[PDB]
Parts: structure tokens; C-alpha cells; sequence
């Protein structure tokens, strides 16, 4: 599992 | 702007005057003002000479500009002009140690210290207490103990013990121990450290004030 | 299980922030009173536009708001991270200019106090927070039939090197948002602590009670920030780096299982900032209590 | 001493000079104050405000 | 026994004065509307406490003596500053603006009343004279004319100067405490000076003799003003009461007391018709006492610190008050 971490929280990077 | 040429020139004049006032006000916020006070017939004049109505004395030490408002020659009510000096950086206080044998001069000096240190305008202004004429006291103490003027004293007639006792008696009259501090320096007629003691005490006051102000308390 | 916990935690920090920083903003309407006010605005703006993501997490993919709000709210939450960290650091450097060198540093505090630091920090915040709305769009993924909020990184770069773009952006934000400001704050408070320990004499009769309050507040002032903004960037860059070199399955899974909590820990400092910077000095205590008791009745 | 006696003479002379004054009944002075305060009520722009067209401050 | 005989003579004369005052009190002054004033101009530019203020005679120009060592001559109508006169000693406690509008006196803690010159060719304010001769701080300076000035110092004396030669023309002695207040009659023939021993005296500017003594206060007297017809004081004290003495009846007439007020008065001035008696208090507010019924008719709030100066323009159009926060407002 390697999903983007930006589509679950309010901070992309 | 619905203003003739004369009113626009007037507004340019007002702007120039505001520019001059703001510059002079930023300039006079760099100076350290020290109210020089003291009992009658003390070492106030010799301190004035060694450091350099209202008499001002301007001097500088390591790029810090001072001002010493000596309040001499005004025998009027203190409650009517003492609030002019609310905001000085510190209060210098000159007491003569040789006056304990001449009611009692030291008792009157302590009364004036009590009236000044506990005043309602000076609830945040430190005191730089000086004790002049230490050598004449040193010479006189070996002959007359302090019992003539300090009955509770049960110590020796030695310079160090008695000087510490007087320093404690004077620091005791401060009833606001957590907002103002009393810096005591034992000076004499020929002592080249007075300006150093004043500079160090003023730096301490300035730093503790910036701490109270920038929010750290 | 966390699907309801994360939204509830966001709501709890929302209620706390819009109360603490609200009261601070009400009571502050002294140098370092511009920075308190600026810090209060960042906390109120930072937690107010959260209930939108609070509701959104409840379904983890359903974003029942406009495509535009995926830009406005994300831009707010990023500009506010940067403004809050930048302002708090400017506040510590102003304290250093005022407490360590009070005589030789009058001119610098005249130049770079709350007059210019506020404008410049906010400009740098807005200028660094650009790639958060330039690259952020909205899409309804057919694999879930739910309108999710996500980033593309395609509106600017080629997909052939998308791994390097995300690496660069992730490393750059932490470097400009937690590395430099935290080092600056640590240096400033180390020197202020040396000065406080040097000036307040210990060999005094009940005079050192001014030496433990100040040193304790400095230590707390550094440690709160070092323990709030650290785990977030820690796990973030740990995951973005380990997933690219060589990693197992019990490591990455733990990182993904703990990130929705490291992103909730970085929201408690936003609520703590009043109780550490503004309601600590007894001046705001008295004025704020008088104001809170004037118009409010004596009986609940 | 002579200084106290001389100052006492000066004080008693001044205080006796303050005695030879022609007083009037307090009701008369009160009536005069009322009459003045009423005769000039129409020219007090703090007691009877002035219209905004005539007020020079705004 | 000359000392005791003269003391008994003084006591007998005091009894005679008291009985003569009692024999003239058949009634009181006690036998409306609410005022609301709004700040029009706020005059900014000072950096420390403001200690005095005086209106020009044409009702446009001000003078504001603050402890930066700077007099500023404001232009009330548009809030501009005409001049900014730097002082030679920043411990200023008073000021005045000449009736013709030419000179601006300014004194204080240096015991020296300096007289500035506003209208000269060289385009700047030049000191015209420095009237030395007092031994204590200077409290109030009033311009009788362009060539005479009355000063009142902590020497317990008021003294009429002569600007041309700089020499003290007459000296008024008789007070026992400091003199903190002064006000000239509308015809400029009489003074009143309030001393810090609860007494206000009536001087004669052309002779130097004291005529009456207004007693009744219980503390200092911080400020005095004349009734616009020239027959009533209004002495503001430190025990938080104004009083209106009457010159003809030689008796106190009314008191402005209010149990909610424990702070002393710093300045007092009447209105143009003589009905409103404004007053500036230590509690940062000003009140408007209905000078014929003793009731309050307003409050002028909006200062963050003590109100130290106050003066109603000569037209009655405005009331300018200054306060120790360096903001001079115009109601």
C-alpha cells in the first residue's frame, strides 16, 4: 500500500 | 481636495512639524533619567562632581546618555511636583553615614527614605542608594558605638558589621520587595567606581523592565 | 474505529481554539502585542475552517463541498501553518533583541519589530503557500464513487518524474517551516535564558522566585513547540523517504495508521498558544477577567 | 522676638481691613446670578446647541 | 503681653467676620436638561503628559505645554500645528496665550517664566524675556496684557511682572501654602488665587492689597475660574468638591458633592452663559455641574488617564480638555 498522504488530511506537504 | 494652495502648504508644514517631533521623541527615549535625591547636608554635591530649581547634569558612559535632575533649592510641597518624575529610570539616593551622631539625622534620613520608597508614584522604580562619607564613619565608629542612635544594636563597633547593619536597616524600609529592588553602594570622597555602579544598576533596571514589558514578567 | 475519532478530535480542538484565541483577540482590542494579536488571528483562522475536513473525514472520501473549497480551505490551513510558525519565531527574536542587548540593540528593534516583521512574515507565508492551491483540484474517483479531495502534481510537471516532485516539495516545506524557525527560536531562547540566569541573583531572600518562573516559562515555551510540530514532520518525511529507498510492510502500515493522529497533534499547540504567550503575563489576566465579568451576569 | 510681634501687627491690620467691607444679602446675589444666567441663555452653544450649518467644528 | 493681646485681637476680628457672614444668610442659591457632547477633533502629536492648555482670543488657536519640553500651537478647526516651540527646560507646568495673540508665556519647575515671541520677521519663535525672581516652582501664568503678566509660584506669593523691563512690579503676600491656581477678572482688575491651605483670596492688581478670604474647603485648591459676570469663583479642591464663592455676599454659595466621587478636581471652568460648570476629575472623567441647581447634567468620558487641563473657548462653541495620556480632545 503506497497511497498519496495528501488526500486524507488538510495538509498536502 | 477642496483646499486652496494656502491650506495645502499649511498641511505640508504640519507634516514637517510632526516629522521633527517624532524624531526628537525617538531620540529622547534613548536617554536614562535619574532623579537625584537626598537628605539635607549629605554627600550629594561630591557625588555630582565625581559623576561629571531643577538642575540637570548630562553625561555619558559607554554610549549610554544619562540625565540627573537634582531637585535642590526647592523648599516646597513634594506632593505637588513629585508626580512630574513618574517614569524616571531610577532614583539615586545619597545618605551620609557620618550623620548618625548629629532629631537624629539618620532617623530623618530614614523617614525621607520611607516617604520616597513607599510613595504611590514609585511602585515600580528602583532605588540606587548611595552611602557617602564611609571613611569619616570608619574613623568615628571606633570611638562611639551606634547605641547612641540605634538602641537595638547589640554588635561590635566595627566598620563591616555596623555598615551591614545600616544597609539592612535601610533595605528594610522597602515594602514592595517583589516589584522594586534597592541597589546599595558604599562610596567615599575619592572613589572612582561611582559611575560604574550607576551604569551597572541602570543596565539591570533596563533589562528587568524589558522583561516586565515584553510579556515574560 | 478512528473514522469517528479523528472528526471528534478535530471538533474538540476547534471548540478549544475558537474559544482561547477568540478571547485573546477580544481582550487585545506594550511591544510584542502585535505578535500576540497576529498569533491569535492564525489560531482562529487555522481551526475555524476545519469543520469542513471534520465532516469530510467522517466518510474518508466524501467531500460534500465545492471544488473551490478544496482550494480555499487547504490554502488557509497551509498559509496558517506557515504564518503561525513564522510569527511565533519572530516573537522570540523580538524578545531576544529586547532582553539580551537592551542598550546596543535599540536600532534593530526599532527597525525589525512588529512594524516590519508582521508584514514580511505574512508576505512570506502567502508567497510560500502558493503550490497548495495551484496544484490542488477535486476528482470523483470511479473506484470509490465518492468525490474525494486530492492533489495531482500534473498541472505543473510531467508525470514521468512525479516521485522527485513530491520528494522536493515535502523536504522543502519542513525545511522552511520547521527547521529554520525552530533553530532560530532555540538560539534566541537559549541566550535569553543565559541572561535571565545571569541577572537575577540566586543568593537572595525570596528574590529567586523570579528566577524559576522565567526559566520554567522559557523551557515550556521551547518544549511545547518542539513536541507539537515535531512528530508531524517526523512521520511525514519518514514515510516519504522510507517508501522510496527500501522498506518492509509493518513499517509503512504503522506510518499510515499513525499519520491521521500526528496531524491532530499539530492542532493542539494552536489552542495552547494563548495559555503560553498571552494569558501568562498577569496583565492580560486582570484586564481580560475584568472585561469578562463586566457585561456578563454574576449568576449563570 | 520683634519679628513675631511685627508680623502679628501686620496680620491684625490686614484682617481688620478685610472687615470694612459692604456686604449684601445672599438672596440678592443669588437673584443676580439667576438673572444673569437667564438673560444670556440664547448665546451658549453648549447649553442651547447650534445647528450643524453654523457649528464651525463640523 | 503684646503677642497674646494681638492674638486675641485677631480672634475677635475673626469672630466679627463670622458673625457678619452669618447675618447676611437669609436663603440659599438652591431656593435642567441633559447634555451630551461628542468628540469632534482629537489632537495628536505629544509624547508625554499634558500639563496645561489655553485658548487664543479668536477661539481658533490652542497652546499645549507638555513635558517633552515642547509647546505646540494647534489650529483647533483643522487640527494642524502652527508652531512647535522647543523649551529650554522640559519641566513645564503651565502656559498662556496673549490676548492679542502675540506672546506665549511658559513656566514651571525652573522658577522662570519665559515669554515667547510668535510674530517676528526672522520666521521663528524667539524668547523675548525670562522673568526670574521667584524661589519655588511656577504654577500659573496669566497674561494681563501684552506688557504685563501675573505669575503664581510655590513661594506662597503671586507677583505682577513687567515684560518690558523684566522687573517685578508688585508682590502679593498673605498666603501660607503654595499657590496652585490663578484667574483674572473679566475686566482684568482682580485676581483669585487658590492656595494649598484651603483658602482663596481676592487681590487688587493695581494696589497689591488683599480684600477677602474664601474659607470652607478641607484640602488643597487645584484650580479656580471666574463667573462670566465677574462676581463668583469656582474653586476645585482635592476633597472632590467644587464651590461657588460669592464676592458681594462674601460667603460660600453652593457645593458640588457626590458620594460616588472621592477623587480630587484638577481644573474648573464655566460656560459662556454661566450655567454649566464643567470640571475635570482624577477619575479620568469630566462632569458638567448645573451651576444653579447642583445636579449633574452630563459626563465627558473618553480619556485613558487623569484630566489635567480644561478650557471653554471664548465663543462657547467648544470645550478642549487634555489628559496625561498626551491626547487633547475637543468636545
Amino acid at each position: 500500500q503506497r497511497p498519496r498522504l495528501s488526500h486524507k488530511g488538510p495538509m498536502p506537504f | 481636495c477642496t483646499l486652496s494652495a494656502e491650506d495645502k502648504a499649511a498641511v505640508e508644514r504640519s507634516k514637517m512639524i510632526d516629522r521633527n517631533l517624532r524624531e526628537d521623541g525617538e531620540k529622547a527615549a534613548r536617554e536614562v533619567k535619574l532623579l537625584l535625591l537626598g537628605a539635607g547636608e549629605s554627600g550629594k554635591n561630591t557625588i555630582v562632581k565625581q559623576m561629571k530649581g531643577i538642575v540637570e547634569t548630562h553625561f555619558t558612559f559607554k554610549d549610554l546618555h544619562f540625565k540627573m535632575f537634582d531637585v535642590g533649592a526647592q523648599r516646597s510641597e513634594r506632593k505637588k511636583w513629585i508626580h512630574c518624575f513618574e517614569g524616571v529610570t531610577a532614583i539615586i539616593f545619597c545618605v551620609a553615614l557620618s550623620d548618625y551622631d548629629l532629631m537624629n539625622r539618620m532617623h530623618a534620613s530614614m523617614k525621607l527614605f520611607d516617604s520616597i520608597c513607599n510613595n504611590k508614584w514609585f511602585t515600580d522604580t528602583s532605588i540606587i542608594l548611595f552611602l557617602n562619607k564611609k571613611d569619616l564613619f570608619e574613623e568615628k565608629i571606633k570611638k562611639s558605638p551606634l547605641t547612641i542612635c540605634y538602641p537595638e544594636y547589640a554588635g561590635s563597633n566595627t566598620y563591616e558589621e555596623a555598615a551591614a547593619y545600616i544597609q539592612c536597616q535601610f533595605e528594610d524600609l522597602n515594602k514592595r520587595k517583589d516589584t522594586k529592588e534597592i541597589y546599595t553602594h558604599f562610596t567615599c570622597s575619592t572613589d572612582t567606581k561611582n559611575v560604574q555602579f550607576v551604569f551597572d544598576a541602570v543596565t539591570d533596571v533596563i533589562i528587568k523592565n524589558n522583561l516586565k514589558d515584553c510579556g515574560l514578567f | 474505529s478512528s473514522g469517528a475519532l479523528i472528526p471528534a478530535i478535530y471538533m474538540l480542538v476547534f471548540l478549544l481554539g475558537t474559544t482561547g484565541n477568540g478571547l485573546v483577540l477580544w481582550t487585545v482590542f506594550r511591544s510584542a502585542d502585535i505578535f500576540i494579536a497576529s498569533l491569535a488571528v492564525a489560531d482562529l483562522t487555522f481551526v475555524v475552517t476545519l469543520p469542513l475536513w471534520a465532516t469530510y473525514t467522517y466518510r474518508d472520501y466524501d467531500w460534500p463541498f465545492g471544488t473551490f473549497f478544496c482550494k480555499l480551505s487547504s490554502y488557509l490551513i497551509f498559509v496558517n501553518m506557515y504564518a503561525s510558525v513564522f510569527c511565533l519565531t519572530g516573537l522570540s527574536f523580538d524578545r531576544y533583541l529586547a532582553i539580551v542587548r537592551p542598550v546596543a540593540n535599540a536600532r534593530l528593534r526599532l527597525r525589525v519589530s512588529g512594524a516590519v516583521a508582521t508584514a514580511v512574515l505574512w508576505v512570506l507565508a502567502a508567497l510560500l503557500a502558493m503550490p497548495v492551491m495551484v496544484l490542488r483540484t477535486t476528482g470523483d474517483l470511479e473506484n470509490t464513487t465518492k468525490v474525494q479531495c486530492y492533489m495531482d502534481y500534473s498541472m505543473v510537471a510531467t508525470v514521468s518524474s512525479e516521485w522527485a516532485w513530491e520528494v522536493g516539495l515535502g523536504v522543502s516545506s519542513t525545511t522552511v517551516g520547521f527547521v529554520v524557525p525552530f533553530t532560530i527560536m532555540l538560539t534566541c531562547y537559549f541566550f535569553i535564558a543565559q541572561t535571565i540566569a545571569g541577572h537575577f541573583r540566586k543568593e537572595r531572600i525570596e528574590g529567586l522566585r523570579k528566577r524559576r518562573r522565567l526559566l520554567s516559562i522559557i523551557v515550556v515555551l521551547v518544549v511545547t513547540f518542539a513536541l507539537c510540530w515535531m512528530p508531524y514532520h517526523l512521520v511525514k518525511t519518514l514515510y516519504m523517504l522510507g517508501s522510496l529507498l527500501h522498506w518492509p510492510c509493518d513499517f509503512d502500515l504503522f506510518l499510515m495508521n499513525i499519520f491521521p493522529y500526528c496531524t491532530c497533534i499539530s492542532y493542539v499547540n494552536s489552542c495552547l498558544n494563548p495559555f503560553l504567550y498571552a494569558f501568562f503575563d498577569p496583565r492580560f489576566r486582570q484586564a481580560c477577567t475584568s472585561m469578562l465579568c463586566c457585561g456578563q451576569s454574576r449568576c449563570a | 522676638n520683634t519679628a513675631s510681634i511685627a508680623q502679628a501687627r501686620k496680620l491684625v491690620e490686614q484682617l481688620k481691613m478685610e472687615a470694612n467691607i459692604d456686604r449684601i444679602k445672599v438672596s440678592k446675589a443669588a437673584a443676580d446670578l439667576m438673572a444673569y444666567c437667564e438673560a444670556h441663555a440664547k448665546e451658549d452653544p453648549l447649553l442651547t446647541p447650534v445647528p450643524a450649518s453654523e457649528n464651525p467644528f463640523r | 503681653s503684646e503677642l497674646d493681646q494681638l492674638r486675641q485681637e485677631a480672634e475677635q476680628l475673626k469672630n466679627q467676620i463670622r458673625d457678619a457672614r452669618k447675618a447676611c444668610a437669609d436663603a440659599t442659591l438652591s431656593q435642567v436638561g441633559r447634555i451630551q457632547m461628542r468628540t469632534r477633533r482629537t489632537l495628536r502629536g505629544h509624547l508625554a503628559k499634558i500639563y496645561a492648555m489655553h485658548w487664543g482670543t479668536d477661539s481658533r488657536l490652542l497652546v499645549s505645554a507638555s513635558q517633552d519640553g515642547k509647546l505646540i500651537i494647534w489650529d483647533s478647526y483643522t487640527t494642524n500645528k502652527v508652531h512647535a516651540i522647543p523649551l529650554r527646560s522640559s519641566w513645564v507646568m503651565t502656559c498662556a496665550y496673549a490676548p492679542s495673540g502675540n506672546y506665549v508665556a511658559c513656566g514651571g519647575l525652573d522658577n522662570i517664566c519665559s515669554i515667547y515671541n510668535l510674530k517676528t520677521r526672522e520666521g521663528n519663535v524667539r524668547v523675548s524675556r525670562e522673568l526670574a525672581g521667584h524661589t519655588g516652582y511656577l504654577s500659573c501664568c496669566r497674561f494681563l496684557d501684552d506688557n504685563q503678566i501675573v505669575t503664581s509660584s510655590g513661594d506662597t506669593t503671586c507677583a505682577l511682572w513687567d515684560i518690558e523691563t523684566g522687573q517685578q512690579t508688585t508682590t502679593f503676600t498673605g498666603h501660607t501654602g503654595d499657590v496652585m491656581s490663578l484667574s483674572l477678572a473679566p475686566d482684568t482688575r482682580l485676581f483669585v488665587s487658590g492656595a494649598c491651605d484651603a483658602s482663596a483670596k481676592l487681590w487688587d492688581v493695581r494696589e497689591g492689597m488683599c480684600r477677602q478670604t474664601f474659607t470652607g474647603h478641607e484640602s488643597d485648591i487645584n484650580a479656580i475660574c471666574f463667573f462670566p459676570n465677574g462676581n463668583a469663583f469656582a474653586t476645585g479642591s482635592d476633597d472632590a468638591t467644587c464651590r461657588l464663592f460669592d464676592l458681594r455676599a462674601d460667603q460660600e454659595l453652593m457645593t458640588y458633592s457626590h458620594d460616588n466621587i472621592i477623587c480630587g478636581i484638577t481644573s474648573v471652568s464655566f460656560s459662556k452663559s454661566g450655567r454649566l460648570l464643567l470640571a475635570g476629575y482624577d477619575d479620568f472623567n469630566c462632569n458638567v455641574w448645573d451651576a444653579l441647581k447642583a445636579d449633574r447634567a452630563g459626563v465627558l468620558a473618553g480619556h485613558d488617564n487623569r484630566v489635567s487641563c480644561l478650557g471653554v473657548t471664548d465663543d462657547g462653541m467648544a470645550v478642549a480638555t487634555g489628559s496625561w495620556d498626551s491626547f487633547l480632545k475637543i468636545w
